[PDB]
């Protein structure tokens, strides 16, 4: 996808969700590489798993980009190709 | 151990401002922090993080006191549940402090992090916090200042703690939502506090916010059909704890907004009422009128109308009063209702001439609220001009007409049935 | 008394279980017998027409074939794939230098349980699936045990070659008898020990006759996908190299939440040498600080073996309790063997 | 509950939900509305809740059969299960 | 105060139905004249609250012929007479002269 069509997934599901009013999904849109509908999901589940050991309720900007790393690698340590010839 | 010698750890800074005091914590931040973390639930003593609050109270500002708290919230506090009973102790000094502190308390509420950012919610405590905050803005003259402080308080709700209490925050912003002059808003909040409290039994100091706001909301949207609902769910249903002296005349109230709305499902079980007849005479003087509802000839009613008006331009326990003109703008409206609603169940047609007598109206006003009541489909009346009058017969199609006939074919048949058996059980007394 | 049941019981003969298909009439139902064909079958007047309902696992007649008893529904039940025979050994006192690892269980096995409406207010999903993966000798299988010696709740052990059994259809059948105490228990959680098998790819080659194992494959992508109930029941899976199994498995929306279980590292072994040598008798003066040195790659599993070879040592010079000197001896010689790799695990994330 | 596929979606509707109120636009054009419908794409991005949304907008009889169900312990089942659906 | 209503006279005998005509032991009957007490010295609010639990008690137990009737309809017949009501007052006397 795009910068088009994963936004429109960010703003429906963070409808359900309880965030901060400071927090920009807009950030990590454009970091986005090679990702999918079940990544999103994760991201905004585990944004909510972590807030309880932080003792937070809402889901924070900085949440967001700590549990972002975690579904962003698609292989094991090394993405698709990593880079490198 | 250690914690009972703190006493006797320092000497002179009891009787001196004691400027070392921050560091004094901040030493005994680091080795009590190591001997809980998150392990154990309850091991240091509360009463040694907080005593940096009870050395300076009086004698410094409590600006400094806050950017103690600050750093407390940012580190680990010596456990993950201090924070929970050091906000406790932050609840003493409030109240018996005041004085001069009262201009500077609403920087001090502002400047935690706590009761404005959102956390795991252990708390119990900035619920009261924020309602102090509100009371404030209250004094000063401010409306709007004070419904939206407690409207995004009451997006996050706690999972159980208080019970009882909880239900007052919650029917809190209802009543500051009437006073920034939209009732509106209140509307959601009565949505879902009512139905988790409508299956468990309310006391006392409950049941009195809903005795107004119910009613409340509803008074301005002049409404009667809400007004004499939830007003008679309270009244009929336990409603032991007020005085009975005044819990009879609530009654007189109920029955006058039944003639105000249109009709209802709650008027023949205020006739059957075993305290609507006796007692107070007003409650059996808007009882008999009940009955005259099909009985109305309109003679008497204005005589009435313009004489007594016990329950009419006299409100107490539900309204409070408004104006004369308020409380017989509708009513004037209604008594034609009555009256329209008898003729086209008796009258089938009636002149122009005898029905303006009757309302007591013009040609202009006669035709204005009958022909009101056709489109929302209660009475169908047509009007003939040139025969000057209006027919009120509604038309029937040929089936209709035999299936009446029908009827009456089969209700023959159980008078011949039942006559049929009355000669054997009277043959007792004739054969006898 | 035991004479006089024998001739009473012989009295009674067979009688046949069958689910209610269907229904025709008021007293007339459809049955399907457990061999496979379908009779049309009566009922009495002494049960209950409430319960006769379709899916009610109910009692036939071998001979009039007519619904008799009504029976709660049990699907094959398995003492060995289902109950647990818990026993007390190992808590989380022996498990321990995994702490900072050990809250990722609770966060997905207590913290739901306990409290399930800090979920629905926060609007997040609880984690379904676990995965659990790294190099073997983590501590990864005793994770499942501490649990069970914990909570109390029904349990599943579910083996991967044992479940793979085939005559007809066979493989595909025995995911859906698991799920069938799901609903019926809502506090359950289904342990997975040891599987590469069940996740694995394996799409056509020619098949080499899976044709039972790729339904099979398919049965956790159709439970943990579509409509059924979930959330209440917690999937804790185990694996050693993920990369074998199925990528579109390991994806969420089955598996939520990956939990890593690296080697321990030093300070996460300076605690697993004390739960090893706990029971085991040695002398006054002790140090393991020189062991956590001496271990290179070593994981929590390999300390026992290290507390196991230092008892044999000791045996020859007829010592009970074993000397810090015997322990050294030990650890390294599992430094001396090596030959296990485990340093080719790429997949930590 | 779901955005981004509604360029995806729209071609779903013409051909589930379409065809299933007015029959005769496709007479009346003389297109053959597709009877299957197939769904490719990685496994764990669409279809999952995309079926039970048209489903519920519907309001109609659905049918759902795992397509490794079909096949039983007995023999003959098998055959007779599918034409069953 | 010193019989009330199954207390002295409810000892080692069942329920005659109160003391209607001639034998029986006090248990209506004499919470119904503590409301006729009330009727012609008091206001009729304390003695419709004891006229409440007779209704329903008649209502509920009762025999083929009446006896209990008698003393019911004598309280009401002078309670219906100071009230504006003659239309339930007449139905009232015409069973009680029964």
């Amino acid at each position: 996808r795009d910068r088009r069509e994963r936004r429109l997934i960010f703003g429906t599901i963070a409808s359900k969700m309880s965030l901060a009013p400071e927090a920009d999904l807009d950030s990590l849109i454009i970091r986005n590489d090679s990702l999918s509908g079940a990544v999103i999901a994760a991201i905004m589940q585990e944004a909510g798993l972590r807030a309880v050991r932080k003792n937070r309720y809402v889901i924070l900007q900085s949440d967001l980009e700590e549990a972002y790393a975690t579904q962003v690698k698609t292989d094991n340590t090394v993405d698709k190709f990593d880079f490198y010839k | 151990k250690d914690y009972s010698q703190i006493l006797k750890e320092e000497f002179p800074k009891i009787d001196s401002l004691a400027q070392n005091d921050c560091n004094s914590a901040l030493d005994q931040l680091l080795v009590l922090e190591k001997k809980t973390r998150q392990a154990s639930d309850l091991a240091s003593s509360k009463e040694v993080l907080a005593k940096i609050v009870d050395l300076l109270a009086s004698r410094n500002k409590w600006d400094d006191l806050n950017e103690q708290l600050t750093l407390l919230s940012k580190k680990h506090g010596q456990l993950k549940l201090s924070i929970q009973y050091m906000i406790q102790k932050v609840m003493e000094y409030l109240k018996s402090s005041k004085s001069l502190d009262l201009n500077t308390r609403i920087s001090v509420i502002e400047t935690i992090r706590v009761v404005t950012e959102n956390k795991i919610f252990v708390e119990v405590e900035r619920a009261r916090v924020t309602k102090d905050l509100v009371e404030i803005k209250k004094e000063e003259g401010k409306i709007d200042e004070a419904a939206d402080i407690l409207c995004e308080l009451q997006v996050e709700t706690y999972g159980s703690m208080e019970m009882s209490e909880k239900i007052q925050f919650i029917l809190e912003q209802m009543e500051l939502s009437i006073l920034k002059g939209d009732y509106s808003q209140a509307t959601v909040l009565s949505r879902k506090i009512l139905k988790k409290t409508f299956k468990n039994p309310k006391y006392e100091s409950l049941k009195l916010e809903y005795y107004n706001l119910l009613v409340k909301i509803s008074l301005h949207k002049r409404e009667y059909l809400e007004v004499a609902q939830y007003l008679q769910e309270i009244y009929q249903t336990d409603a032991i704890k007020s005085d009975e002296a005044k819990w009879k005349p609530v009654l007189s109230h109920i029955v006058y907004f039944l003639v105000l709305s249109p009709y209802g499902n709650l008027q023949n079980d205020l006739i059957h009422k075993i305290q609507n007849d006796n007692n107070l005479k007003k409650l059996e003087s808007q009882e008999s009128l009940v009955k005259l509802f099909t009985t109305n000839e309109l003679m008497r009613w204005p005589i009435v109308q313009k004489t007594y008006e016990p329950v009419l331009n006299e409100d107490d326990l539900a309204f409070g009063g408004e104006a004369n003109k308020h409380h017989w703008e509708d009513l004037q409206k209604r008594v034609i209702e009555h009256n329209l609603r008898v003729i086209s169940e008796y009258y089938s047609r009636i002149t122009l001439l005898r029905l303006n007598e009757l309302l007591d109206l013009t040609e202009s006003q006669t035709e204005t609220y009958i022909s009101d009541l056709v489109n929302q489909g209660i009475i169908y009346a047509k009007v003939n001009r040139p025969a000057k009058i209006v027919n009120f017969e509604k038309p029937k199609n040929s089936s209709q007409l035999l299936n009446e006939w029908s009827h009456n074919v089969d209700e023959l048949l159980e008078h011949i049935e039942t006559i049929g058996h009355l000669i054997t059980k009277e043959e007792i007394m004739h054969g006898l | 008394d035991k004479t006089e049941n024998d001739i009473k019981a012989l009295q009674s003969i067979g009688q046949l279980i069958g689910e209610v298909m269907k229904e025709l009439s008021e007293e007339k139902y459809i049955v399907k017998a457990s061999s496979g064909p379908r009779y049309i079958v009566g009922v009495r007047n002494s049960v209950d027409r409430s319960k006769l309902k379709k899916g009610v696992r109910v009692t036939l007649d071998i001979t009039t074939l007519t619904i008799m008893r009504i029976l709660p529904r049990e699907t094959d039940p398995l003492v060995y794939n289902m109950t647990s025979f818990e026993q007390g050994e190992i808590t989380f006192d022996g498990i321990g230098g995994l702490t900072e690892q050990i809250r990722e269980l609770r966060e997905v096995i207590e913290l739901p349980l306990k409290n399930p409406e800090i979920f629905q207010r926060v609007g997040i999903k609880p984690p379904k699936g676990v995965l659990l993966y790294g190099p073997p000798g983590t501590g990864k299988t005793l994770l499942a045990k501490a649990v069970a010696a914990t909570i109390g709740a029904n349990f599943i052990f579910s083996p991967a070659s044992g479940i793979v059994d085939k005559y007809i259809g066979e493989s595909a059948r025995i995911i859906r008898e698991m799920f069938a105490y799901a609903k019926e228990h809502e506090p359950c959680i289904i342990f997975m020990d040891e599987v590469d098998a069940i996740g694995g790819r394996r799409f056509s080659e020619g098949t080499s006759a899976d044709r039972e194992i790729q339904r099979t494959l398919m049965e956790l992508l159709t439970q943990m996908d579509g409509f059924d109930n979930l959330g209440q029941t917690k999937i804790i899976m185990a694996t050693n190299r993920p990369d074998t199994l199925d990528p579109a498995l390991l994806r969420p929306g089955r598996l939520d939440r990956k939990v890593e279980i690296p080697l321990p590292n030093e300070a996460g072994r300076l605690e697993i040498f004390k739960i090893h040598t706990a029971k085991v008798k040695k002398t006054g003066e002790f140090d393991f600080e020189a062991a956590v040195k001496m271990s290179d790659g070593f994981n929590g599993a390999d300390i026992r073996n290290c507390a196991t070879e230092a008892g044999f040592f000791a045996i020859r010079d007829d010592r009970d309790h074993i000397n810090p000197d015997d322990l050294m001896k030990a650890v390294r010689k599992v430094a001396e063997v090596k030959k296990l790799e485990g340093t080719i695990e790429y997949q930590k994330l | 509950d779901v955005g981004g596929l509604d360029m995806q979606k729209q071609e779903i509707r013409e051909a589930v939900e379409l065809p299933l109120v007015q029959a005769d636009l496709y007479e009346q054009i003389g297109i053959d509305p597709p009877r299957g419908v197939l769904l490719y794409g990685p496994p764990g991005t669409g279809k999952t809740m995309l079926v039970k949304a048209v489903a519920n907008s519907t309001k109609a009889a659905f049918i759902r059969v795992n397509g490794s169900e079909f096949v039983h312990k007995y023999l003959g089942e098998g055959p007779r299960m599918v034409r069953d659906v | 105060d010193d019989l009330k209503a199954q207390f002295q006279e409810l000892d080692s005998k069942k329920q005659r139905n109160n003391g209607s005509k001639d034998h029986g032991d006090g248990i209506l009957l004499i919470d119904s004249e503590i409301a006729r007490t009330y009727l012609l010295k008091n206001d009729l609010v304390k003695a419709r609250d004891l006229l409440d639990d007779l209704e329903k008690t008649l209502d509920k137990k009762d025999s083929i012929p009446l006896r209990i009737t008698n003393s019911f309809y004598s309280t009401n017949s002078q309670y219906f007479k100071f009230k504006n009501d003659f239309n339930s007052f007449y139905y009232t006397s015409l069973l009680y002269l029964s």
